[PDB]
């Protein structure tokens, strides 16, 4: 069960953090000299820009991201199972086991193939 | 905006700043190993607040011009200098920087202050590590606002807030 | 059961296929399907539930058809890749799942299950096959949202999450429509159709065969488990048959044409729904499938990629048998006697007349005449246009299969009263 | 009931989104919002009918995610050698 | 919870506010100490001046940090630039009020914790994702594709490991039957600490807790001597500190979580002294990390990815599954106790070198 | 009730407004997260706790991030990239929007039900048995669905 | 991208500018660009005494000064014909090899620091200091060592030097192993 109270408490926590946040920033905004750059606005790779080529970049990042989603969903379910489990007995367990094995295929596919593509 | 209300406050802030100074060293030649020396081991920048080293000079402000400088390297360096935020100091480390020794080529740059302010000279190529320590003590106490010159001339705690970025 | 085979086989096969060369995997896939199909046969005439998952006669029938289609299509391509089999496998299974439950959410899920890999299958990697794909996906997800909204209103209208609840009127009335929306897109009923010709143009023939068969089947199938106002239906149908035929005048390309055609057919199928008689509708779709199957098979041996109408012509020369097959097809699609299509048409019509919807029904009859234009437009062309351009002679596999089909067409043309008696028992 | 009005509004809004934007990804974004409108609805009905709509929601969610992924995969693959972003722009198929 | 009565909202606020600045001061003196503590190890001596023992230096550092305009570039994303640190720091702060420190209500009649939940882990897990939002955003904000590309590496990687944490958190939740912290502790109060019960999950959790940017992952990057890290590099004044700050708070949050989990929070079988035992665990894990920080290196991310992906996450769930089996099967849990301990011994001994 | 309750729905709706206006992709996306924040809060308020957390976990945690990685990948923080092939369609969009709500509203006027038969429903405790046993079919479907998705996803990127 | 990895960036001990054609994770090719520390010693020294020139040698490589030193010394000595005391060559070699060790210290020092943990550096430096201290004694200088006056060094070692040298030879084996 739960007290509605603690959710209130949640909101509390967040509001505090934001104030202190904002305080730091208000300091930041107003303080210091008001002297601008005009060429320090150009990047730090030695004053060099990373500009030199513009192209399309690895699907690697997609792959990982996508992966994570699926498995995050996986996890999602295993939490309820975690809650009610022994009470669900062996039939509980078997279902989950099946399911799990399915997602393991995703992994395995990617193990022989390799995430680097 | 740099620390002041009454007397107390600015001196406070300046003390804070001075004792926390963050070295961005800018190696370029023989200096570097002696600088690495100046950090390491039985050498201590520890209690000197300068145990702090950060690759971004956007995140550091004390420039230790440590090496030897070419014509070809000069504009580069120029931008490097340029890429510092508002408070910012130039130590001219060792002789090579300060004026450039024996090399007197038609192929070189000499006497680095041409392209930058200088607050501190520390000659010797190399000097003893300790001299640099001494230097940072200097630069510390310079910024402490006790700064003077030997011609009896007052030296303000800034003199490279006398070459400005905007 | 059959389902059992699917899930397992799919899973196993996934990794296994690496060991095999793609041809060995093609071999594999062929086997699996055939087994799953087998398992239907051997269980034909008993219903088996396990939960809301409940395989019934109706389901059974439609998945006979579907599995068939997928086997064929794989049949046709050896220049592909094993993934392009796997996904089909998957999809089929997804459609099996669709039919054998009346639990709405599963049904929804099933739609997604079938639609996703289809998109991927939508390309021989050509640029076209990505545009096509994209649209279809995008539209699909939109319709999804509706279908989802409908479902939510069912849970709204009753605590039920499974078909069979009567509610009151308006909310429930509303809610049901949005289910028709989903289904509509999936069967590509007008006015949820625009994309389908275009997508066909973009997509290579074998794929299209499969899509144009199975998905429609599935859609009507599932649609049947739902029930609906006759007025809505009448609208849909009208638009489908009219627009279909009108745009078919505009045509100059096979791929788009056939889409339009199968929209007209969808209109016709939707008639049946007035009673929801799946003896009638069962029969129809079965027969419809054959013809439709036939048509694309032929087209593949031409090109398994887009080819305009003209290119096709002179087929009897190329092979006599092929010329006759394709010919028969056109007539079948006209739904003539002594081809099963006439009866199929009739049966639907009988359910319509019970429903007492006249105007519609009449119009339907009119436009069923219209269609004949393009069927002869092709069918005679077969013998004519003696110029020959790219033709592919294919395997014995397909040739035999196809000629079996064209005869089978005319066989139920003469004995449609054979299977139908012991059709659609619901278990 | 209020909440249920709200849900419908969000559905409507998303549509206005989808229709205005010709940039595909922003469409896709909109779609997602509509989907969530749904899940809210479910919750309302859960207060009537007993929390099956929670489980519902969860299933739905998962599906949404799935379709997201795939859609983005496609989106990716389309502009993996093409620079457009609004996609009626591409109209190779047309007739 | 409902099982324990609540404080009125004002008093919550008071506590919240306190603990927030408490954690500020926490980090402060920690850096100071870490710096120095490294020095000793590293045959050098730390601060001993401006202190003495450099005790006033953090203040000094802060004062330095301010009075410098945090630079804005042309080609900036105004809102995001400011926003991106805020957010992260917000989400770093958050999730610690949750945690108790002593027995219920027993902080001078008021609750040790600030908040608490029945549904503990979820919150934690949830908040952890949102920092990462910050990560790549900062990148983007800066409009440096150098920074950006790094942030993608980073975020991606982070997120992979984020997943392993989940699979870890399933395991004790089995045992206690819940993710309510109090209850988890209390379970251990009777039955015993969780490091007993699932030694290989302890392992993976540790190694997952690395991933909170904790180095030895450490192609984190930083700009120093690498393809630069995101976040920083294009920032300057206070904002840079913020990034750093956040990273430390994660570190510190983590320094609590691992005790919470495997040993429980406070709590000793040998004597009950409330506050003490907590700090002591904290302290330990801290020091332990610092040993890591020194004596361990940089991977090459490629390695790391292979590692998590190929080994850790499947293996983590594999172990979990075992445990889930035990708990499902409702037998004596003893056999698992037996197995875990042994399996660790095995899995160390197998590769003793 | 309706004081705070009222506000939260105003805000929620507001977040919605933003995302369909915004032609700063990033700004858009960001709003949508804030949306889910509210929505989650409201979930909890309507005693759906689990659902609350998952909303966050999935959408914000995973989903939008993935989205973002792509739009960053494709270097467009704005949909302002051209100008529209039709602009007439804007008011027409706005027309239709009103209609689609109107019909739903009408439908929904004519009823009220219970809203009341449990409390503290967001607890996975009582939800487990249903899922596990009855929604189990769906579960298995889902699980496969994901797997298929994976494979698909792969196939999208490199062939095989 | 084509990254122009410039001088000192990221924190590179060395400097130079590199146009890194990066394929994506696997580099394509690096087009090196230097000239950022050229001087033209050789000219200046042709405007100097040979003796003077001996100061220029440590400014080349300084990690091992003595090789330069030696190489030049010898070359000249040879050139106009000269001999070297035995004791001289012995010492000179000692110093040379000591400078060799120094060089290695720096080589490995940077390696360890650069990738991987920073730490091992500090110990190597401790030892390096010792070496340097040894040098301070004998040449009056930390480095840029000068002692060689061509034909030997300037004068013989300190006697105190010999003990101290021993010390470091004791430690170093033991010390080395753990670094290795
Ligand atoms: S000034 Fe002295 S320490 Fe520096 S580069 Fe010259 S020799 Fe090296």
């Amino acid at each position: 069960m739960a007290p509605i109270q603690e959710y209130v408490g949640t909101l509390i926590y967040v509001g505090v953090a934001l104030f202190i946040g904002v305080a730091a920033l208000l300091v930041g905004a107003l303080l210091g000299p008001k002297k601008p750059g005009r060429a320090k606005l150009m990047p730090y790779e030695s004053g060099n820009d990373p500009a030199g080529e513009v192209k399309r970049f690895p699907v690697h990042f997609y792959v990982v991201a996508m992966l994570f989603i699926l498995f995050d969903v996986e996890v999602a379910f295993l939490w309820p199972y975690a809650v009610s489990a022994g009470g669900l007995g062996l039939y509980g367990f078997l279902g989950v086991l099946a399911f799990t094995l399915l997602l393991f295929v995703g992994f395995l596919y990617e193990w022989w193939k390799g995430v680097m593509r | 905006r740099e620390g002041i209300l009454f007397t107390t406050l600015e001196k406070l802030v300046a003390w804070g700043r001075s004792n926390s100074l963050w070295p961005a060293t800018f190696g370029l030649a023989c200096c570097a190993i002696e600088m690495m020396a100046s950090t390491d081991a039985r050498n201590d920048l520890a209690r000197f607040g300068s145990e702090v080293f950060r690759a971004s000079p956007r995140q550091a402000d004390v420039m230790i011009v440590a090496g030897r400088l070419s014509k070809k390297m000069a504009p580069v360096m120029r931008r490097v200098w340029e890429q510092m935020p508002d408070p910012k100091w130039v130590i001219s480390m060792g002789a090579c920087a300060s004026s450039g020794g024996m090399f007197n080529n038609y192929a070189i740059v000499q006497n680095v202050d041409s392209v930058v302010p200088v607050d501190v000279y520390v000659p010797g190529c190399p000097p003893r590590p300790e001299a640099l320590i001494y230097a940072v003590m200097q630069l510390q106490k310079k910024v402490r606002g006790q700064a003077y010159n030997e011609r009896g001339e007052r030296l303000p705690p800034v003199a490279a807030w006398k070459r400005t970025r905007g | 059961m059959t389902l059992a085979i699917l899930a397992v086989f799919s899973v196993a096969l996934t990794l296994l296929g690496f060991v095999l060369p793609p041809q060995g995997v093609k071999r594999a896939t062929l086997l699996g399907l055939a087994l799953a199909l087998a398992s239907l046969l051997l269980t034909w005439g008993k219903p088996f539930a396990f939960g809301p998952y409940a395989v019934d006669g109706v389901s059974q029938v439609f998945t006979l058809l579907a599995l068939l289609g997928a086997l064929w299509t794989v049949g046709l391509v050896r220049s592909g890749r094993f993934e392009f089999y796997l996904l089909v496998l998957y999809a089929a299974l997804g459609m099996h799942l669709l039919a054998s439950t009346r639990h709405l959410l599963l049904m929804l899920v099933a739609l997604e299950a079938l639609s996703l890999p289809l998109y991927a299958l939508a390309t021989w990697r050509r640029g076209q096959g990505l545009e096509a794909a994209l649209k279809y996906f995008l539209l699909g997800a939109l319709a999804a949202a509706f279908f989802l909204y409908g479902a939510a209103l069912f849970y709204g209208a009753t605590g039920s999450l499974v078909l069979g609840a009567p509610g009151e009127g308006p909310l429930y009335a509303l809610a049901l429509g949005l289910l028709l929306v989903g289904l509509g897109f999936k069967a590509a009923l007008a006015p949820f159709h625009f994309w389908t010709p275009d997508v066909y143009q973009g997509s290579p023939t074998p794929v299209v065969l499969f899509m144009a068969t199975s998905v429609k089947a599935a859609a009507f199938a599932a649609l049947l488990r739902v029930a609906a106002p006759p007025e809505a239906l009448a609208l849909l149908v009208a638009l489908s048959v009219v627009v279909g035929n009108l745009a078919a005048l505009a045509q100059k390309e096979a791929k788009r044409l056939l889409a339009y055609s199968s929209i007209a057919h969808a209109g016709y199928m939707a008639l049946a729904l007035y009673t929801g008689n799946a003896q009638a509708l069962g029969f129809y779709l079965l027969t419809y499938v054959l013809a439709t199957g036939l048509a694309f098979a032929v087209l593949s041996q031409i090109s398994p990629d887009r080819v305009p109408l003209e290119a096709l012509r002179g087929l009897y020369r190329k092979d006599p048998l092929l010329g006759l097959a394709f010919l028969v097809a056109m007539l079948s699609l006209l739904g003539l006697p002594p081809l099963a299509g006439f009866w199929g048409k009739y049966l639907a019509f009988a359910e319509a007349a019970r429903a007492g919807a006249w105007g519609v029904l009449v119009l339907a009859l009119v436009t069923s005449a219209v269609s004949a234009y393009y069927y002869l437009g092709l069918g005679l062309a077969v013998f004519a246009r003696p110029e020959e351009t790219p033709f592919r002679p294919g395997p014995p596999w397909a040739r035999a299969a196809v000629v079996a089909a064209g005869v089978l067409l005319l066989a139920l043309g003469l004995l449609p009263g054979l299977v139908l008696p012991a059709l659609a028992a619901g278990g | 009931m209020s909440y249920l009005l709200t849900s419908a509004l969000l559905f409507a809004l998303g549509v206005y989104g989808v229709l205005t934007r010709r940039t595909a990804i922003l469409v896709f974004l909109s779609i997602e919002l509509m989907l969530n409108a749904a899940n809210l609805s479910l919750v309302g009905f859960a207060r009537a009918y007993g929390l099956d709509g929670q489980v519902a929601a969860l299933m739905v969610i998962a599906v949404a995610a799935a379709e997201v992924a795939v859609g983005l995969g496609l989106i990716v693959a389309i502009f993996r050698h093409r620079e457009s972003t609004a996609v009626d722009d591409l109209s190779e198929l047309r007739g | 919870t409902w099982s324990y009565p609540v404080d009125p909202y004002w008093m919550v606020a008071l506590k919240a506010l306190l603990v927030v600045v408490g954690l500020l001061t926490a980090f402060a003196f920690m850096t100071l100490i870490e710096r120095r503590l490294l020095a000793r190890f590293q045959v050098r001596m730390g601060p001993n001046r401006v202190g003495p023992f450099g005790l006033l230096q953090p203040l000094a550092d802060a004062i330095k940090s301010i009075f410098k305009e945090d630079i804005v570039v042309a080609q900036a994303d105004r809102f995001l630039f400011v926003l991106a640190p805020l957010i992260s720091v917000v989400f770093a702060l958050l999730a610690f009020g949750l945690i108790p420190f002593g027995p219920p209500g027993s902080f001078f009649g008021y609750q040790p914790w600030v908040i608490n939940l029945d549904l503990g882990i979820l919150y934690l897990f949830a908040v952890s994702e949102l920092a990462v939002y910050g990560i790549f955003l900062s990148g983007w904000a800066s409009g440096s594709k150098y920074s950006l590309l790094g942030s993608l590496r980073s975020s991606a990687s982070l997120i992979s490991y984020e997943l392993g944490l989940g699979l870890a958190l399933l395991a004790p939740v089995l045992l206690v039957g819940s993710l309510n912290l109090n209850d988890i502790v209390n379970w251990q109060k009777e039955h015993g600490w969780l490091f007993l019960y699932a030694f290989p999950a302890f392992l993976v959790y540790l190694i997952a807790s690395m991933a909170e940017a904790a180095r030895t992952p450490f192609d984190l990057p930083e700009a120093e001597q690498e393809l630069v890290g995101g976040y920083h590099t294009e920032y300057s004044s206070i904002k840079w500190a913020l990034f750093q700050m956040a990273e430390y708070i994660h570190f510190i949050t983590a320094s609590a979580l691992i005790p919470t989990l495997f040993l429980g929070g406070w709590t000793m079988p040998v004597l009950e002294v409330p506050y003490l035992w907590m700090f002591l665990k904290i302290a330990f894990f801290l020091f332990f990390f610092i040993w890591i920080r020194a004596t361990w290196f940089r991977l090459r991310y490629d390695q790391l990815l292979r590692f998590g992906w190929g080994f850790l996450f499947p293996l983590a769930l594999l172990w979990f599954l075992v445990t889930a089996l035990v708990v499902a099967l409702d037998l004596p849990r003893t056999y698992l106790l037996y197995l875990s301990a042994l399996s660790f011994l095995v899995l160390l001994g197998a590769v003793l070198y | 009730m309706s004081l705070l309750e009222g506000l939260a729905l105003f805000l929620l709706l507001l977040s919605g407004v933003l995302v369909v206006t915004l032609r700063n992709a990033i700004h858009a996306a960001l709003a949508l997260i804030l949306n889910f924040l509210v929505l989650a809060g409201v979930y909890v308020a309507l005693d759906a706790r689990f659902l609350g957390f998952i909303q966050v976990i999935v959408y914000a945690g995973a989903i939008v991030v993935l989205f973002l990685f792509v739009i960053m990948l494709l270097f467009a923080a704005q949909g302002e990239i051209g100008f529209d092939p039709l602009v007439r369609s804007r008011p027409l969009a706005a027309l239709l929007a009103l209609g689609v709500a109107g019909i739903l509203a009408a439908g929904l006027w004519g009823l009220d039900l219970a809203f009341t038969q449990d409390l503290k429903g967001g607890l996975p405790q009582a939800l487990g048995p249903l899922l596990y046993g009855d929604w189990l079919f769906v579960l298995l479907a889902v699980g496969f669905l994901l797997m298929a998705a994976t494979v698909v996803a792969v196939a999208l990127v490199e062939p095989g | 991208m084509t990254l122009n990895v410039g001088p000192q960036h990221p924190s590179t001990h060395g400097v130079l500018r590199l146009m890194v054609t990066l394929s994506g994770e696997e580099v394509l090719e690096v087009v090196p660009h230097i000239g950022y520390l050229h001087t033209g010693f050789e000219k200046t020294m042709e405007h100097r005494t040979y003796l003077q020139n001996i100061t220029y040698t440590p400014r080349m490589d300084y990690l091992h000064s003595f090789a330069h030193d030696l190489a030049y010394a010898l070359a000249v000595e040879k050139l106009l014909g000269a001999v070297v005391p035995p004791r001289a060559e012995t010492i000179r070699v000692i110093l040379n090899e000591l400078s060799r060790l120094a060089s290695h210290l720096v080589f490995l020092g940077t390696g360890l620091l650069d990738l991987g943990a920073l730490t091992p550096f500090f110990y190597a430096f401790r030892e390096r200091e010792t070496i340097l201290d040894l040098f301070e004694w004998v040449t009056g200088q930390r480095f840029h060592h000068n002692y060689i006056r061509i034909g030997g060094v300037k004068e013989d070692l300190p006697e105190e030097f010999v003990p101290e040298l021993k010390k470091l030879l004791e430690v170093l084996p033991h010390r080395i192993d753990e670094y290795e």
